């Protein structure tokens, strides 16, 4: 069963090469009330969807290392957008899908793997990148990786304009080969929806 | 063992597989509350100072395990060597206060002072590593309060029933040798 | 032979806030008997929620007043125990001595107009994100905010909530941030008729989870 | 009682630790547990 | 009279891991929640066991890779902590704060040909008696080892079992040894077919009954 | 606890000697004890 | 307030032999096993009683020799832990570290003459109180001793009493006393056939309450 | 168990205060509890 099919409110994505769902730190969130909020906070289901986002271009040049970010969350011009913009304070997780699609006769390797809190790393360090929630995507298994991850951070409630507790991370393990029967390039692109979306604080409007 | 790598399912394979058996092992020393519970250096050093972990040298054993971790929580212990009377005050607290007998004042008492002290954060825990910013740095909120004396010559720190989360990189020294780090370990003389 | 003991380095100094006792020196002392003495407190925080005591308004006074009746803004302090507005407040004098706090406070309005003058107020809570607090009921009224006009009862009591980032906040603002960390409290005038000299008090008092922690010395002495 | 942490009893007796109390409270706790709270009149929630 | 004591030399100095507690200064102080947090570790080698991290090949790259199709010896590296080819891996990382180890060290193997590539690979763990490692897999045949082939399943696991004369090894190594006192790990490349660009990444991690023991503080600070 | 050896209790009450935690889990250990052993298809041993 | 206590003069400097322990400071380690090691003794006269060592004789021989099939006294050494010949035993390698002693000491004689040539001894035990020892075995005789002849057994084992005025006797011998405090023991020839080249070799052995107490430190260091 | 003479515990645990022991026999006493006595042969007393 390597066909999977994921919803998050009325949108919907099916793979037919995925190795599974990789969960990270949790499988299910920390309480959502807390003393912070004083029984303000409330649910916005229709944020809980899938929004897009190109991430780069796989090309047979980018070496062992070459890693691309994605810190979340990112400008979102929906409805979760909105509560960004319009509540002082929010917290979600994220249901994260990756897809790299070329076809079986290329060859390598991507890391994809969700960081919480941010650093640029050291070369060396990147050897350990596997120590954070995470997944691969090699052409001859797989198009897709897929991550769960639920909110985490020195505080219950966020403000996203002021902090970003996860990031998404690429990286080459092994460089794209190619064949005369390859793609050249693969295109990476990410499918992300926000989960358990809870805003707190509603500010007023600015006009 | 043969399995599909690409899901990074965890897999640890045994001797069992070629005839060999698998031993008991014994893991008290590499316990998270155990190996952190110990004094270490702070080393910069000024008449006021705010206890900061991260002031611990990174490549230290408390300071190395402590930046392999994102997230943590912990109660400390400090001993101080000061010149003066020693006071303390919580996370939160104004710098002035740090003059005033009414916050815990600790008077001389050769060869230096050890308070237990709690963990005083307005968090429910504290971060290595921060991505944004309060106003890279941590946020200022991000330690155990201060001290002030009139002279501070000496500060060593111990985390008291640490809590460790999420695992982040922590690096051996690297090897140039192309085989092996060398180094002289400990032997009898003559 | 005898007990061994090691005489422990580190230990033994006084400090100030230690929680052990001194040796006694005079004994069987009796004291004058001071049973059902009135008055009593033994909870700073019981003082505190059951006596509001005043803000403080441009010129040093209790309340706000205004002499046109189209909406205004009244008033907008800082949600801070440091701020202008509430530094004669007995709220304000204990918290001095408190790192951090977490919890409801509450303010109470009075008004202090003729039985023939009417007005209709509202307050709200802005929190931090904005720029600037909002000038009109319009823009406010997006925000958490409550609407009452004056009548028989006098007074209107509103609860100001803790929501925050943190599960606690610091009771003293630093000289780097610039706008407030817990956002603003606005007071406005819907509208009034021929209230034009008559006033509005405003107290303070702490609500029922309002918390205090981490005793400090803070002062210049 | 405020202030004071040991497991262990005083070595001292309490006649000698304190000043001791005759006979022949709490004014605002009462105070703060008799305030009103909620509304007043009819709600339309 | 009261008790006599005997202040006892030799005791009572401060020790950097001593087993007892300091005297409290500032009671009554209750955290923020922090239940369920997520991704708690207790033990060092959950994680080490749990997170496989790459190996560090020749002009650093986790892997190793082969244009001929002739049997060649791809990689070898000494069993030790303190090897050129982990010194980027976590278990290395932990290990350089402990003084001995026992147990397993797993090697992960994971082929990222494309559909048209294949291969067949052989591990051998060759122990300390020999002047240099077998540069063949004949030679290597009669060591311990495990032979794979590449297909559907892209990861292959072998277990480097500790076979000593003493019941723990020193995690870090001693200028005066010359050839390695644990042995080596040999991989080689038995043969492929249309593979040249084709690489093997390898990773490690610690076994069911990997031990560390005896903290140290080494790095020079 | 950890690196604490003394048979005897504290001299000091809990509420004095540390922070007291609240309420309103290894992650580790679960994903460790997961792990996949053994082989995976058919043997001939 | 607190318990008071008295810090005792003359107490607590530390003493080599002392009753008590050290504060530890590096917990939980676990030893590899030394289940069932092999050769474990746990009192040095357990191994002095199973083990003779040699004696030595003029020339540094274990043995002693006589060319002539005529009477002789063999040997004659001084019943001291400090004898000459017994300088080279475990008995006296342990006996140094104690001051004192008391119980049997045994001695064992093994022929080691071919088949052909036979031999009659007598061993005596010669107490303190006459100025020198018996050169007869006539005269001898009337002490307590045994006789024996060479055949099949070639050992024969006799216990040196301990007869003593006091309960102890030292294990040192002091530079005062000329003819020695615990008297001798005198080894003969009655007479032999055909034994001119042939020896007797002797050792020694503690006896079952062969005892030594109060531990010293006396070599030169 | 040997020089040790203090009537009262230790303060510290035994795993703090000693290394502990694992399990997977007195040669000695068996050697000399083993020895002949006695005679060997008849006895005319």
């Amino acid at each position: 069963d390597r066909i999977l099919t994921t919803r998050n409110g009325h949108t919907t994505s099916t793979t037919q090469s995925s190795v599974g769902v990789t969960y990270g730190y949790s499988t299910q969130e920390d309480h959502v009330s807390g003393p912070n909020t004083s029984g303000l906070e409330t649910r916005v289901v229709q944020a809980e969807r899938f929004f897009k986002k190109h991430l780069f271009d796989w090309t047979p040049d980018k070496a062992f290392g070459h890693l691309e970010k994605l810190e979340l969350p990112t400008d979102h011009k929906g409805v979760y957008g909105f509560l960004v913009d319009s509540f002082a304070y929010m917290r979600n997780g994220w249901d994260v899908e990756v897809s790299a699609v070329g076809n079986q006769f290329n060859g390598g390797c991507l890391l994809v793997a969700m960081v919480p809190e941010w650093k640029e790393f050291t070369p060396r360090e990147k050897y350990q990148l596997t120590l954070f929630p995470h997944q691969f995507i090699s052409p001859r298994t797989n198009m897709t990786a897929h991550i769960v991850v639920p909110y985490l951070g020195v505080n219950r409630y966020d403000q996203y304009k002021k902090h970003k507790p996860w990031t998404l991370v690429v990286m080459v393990v092994s460089p794209l080969t190619t064949n005369t029967v390859s793609a050249g390039q693969i295109k990476v692109y990410a499918n992300i929806a926000p989960t358990h979306v809870h805003v707190a604080g509603e500010l007023p409007s600015k006009e | 063992t043969t399995t599909t790598g690409e899901s990074a399912d965890p897999v640890t394979t045994t001797v069992e597989n070629y005839g060999g058996e698998t031993q008991v092992q014994r893991r008290q020393h590499t316990d998270v509350t155990f190996i952190m519970d110990r004094f270490v250096k702070i080393q910069n050093l000024n008449p006021t100072h705010v206890i900061d972990l991260m002031q611990t040298h990174q490549h230290g054993l408390v300071g190395a395990l402590l930046r392999a971790a994102t997230y943590y929580f912990s109660d400390l212990e400090i001993v101080v060597r000061h010149d003066g009377n020693l006071t303390w005050v919580p996370n939160g607290a104004p710098e002035a206060a740090l003059s005033n007998t009414g916050n815990p004042t600790a008077y001389l008492k050769a060869p230096f002072t050890r308070l237990a002290l709690p963990y005083t954060a307005p968090h429910r825990v504290l971060a290595t590593v921060y991505n944004g910013t309060s106003k890279a740095q941590l946020p200022a909120s991000f330690n155990f309060g201060a001290i002030q004396a009139t002279t501070i010559h000496e500060l060593l720190v111990r985390m008291k029933r640490a809590e460790l989360y999420c695992p982040r990189p922590l690096l051996a020294v690297e090897v140039s040798s192309q085989d092996r780090h060398k180094q002289k370990i400990i032997a009898p003389a003559k | 032979g005898i007990v061994p003991v090691a005489c422990s380095d580190g230990y033994g100094g006084l400090v100030t806030t230690d929680p052990k006792t001194a040796d006694p020196v005079y004994g069987m002392v009796y004291n004058p008997p001071r049973t059902n003495y009135p008055g009593r407190f033994t909870n700073l925080l019981d003082v505190a929620e059951a006596c509001p005591t005043f803000l403080c308004f441009d010129e040093g006074k209790p309340y706000v007043v205004t002499r046109t009746d189209e909406q205004r803004l009244l008033a907008k302090f800082d949600v801070s125990l440091a701020a202008k507005h509430m530094s004669n407040t007995y709220l304000s004098g204990i918290a001095q001595y408190y790192a951090q706090y977490s919890g409801t406070i509450n303010l109470h309005f009075m008004f202090t107009g003729s039985t023939d003058s009417k007005a209709r107020y509202m307050v709200a809570y802005v929190p931090p994100g904005v720029e600037t607090p909002p000038d009109t009921p319009e823009k406010a009224a997006h925000c958490i905010h409550a609407e009452w006009d004056t009548g028989l009862n006098s007074k209107f009591t509103f609860s100001i909530p803790y929501v925050s980032a943190a599960d606690y906040a610091y009771t003293a603002s630093d000289v780097a941030e610039t706008t407030n960390v817990q956002g603003w409290v606005c007071i406005y005038q819907i509208t009034h008729g021929k209230a034009e000299q008559d006033t509005l008090v405003v107290s303070v008092s702490a609500g029922k989870d309002f918390e205090l922690r981490l005793p400090i010395d803070p002062r210049s002495q | 009682s405020g202030n004071t942490g040991s497991i262990i009893n005083n070595y001292y007796m309490q006649q000698y630790q304190n000043s001791m109390d005759t006979q022949l409270n709490d004014w605002f706790s009462k105070l703060a547990s008799s305030a009103f709270s909620g509304l007043f009149g009819a709600l339309l929630a």
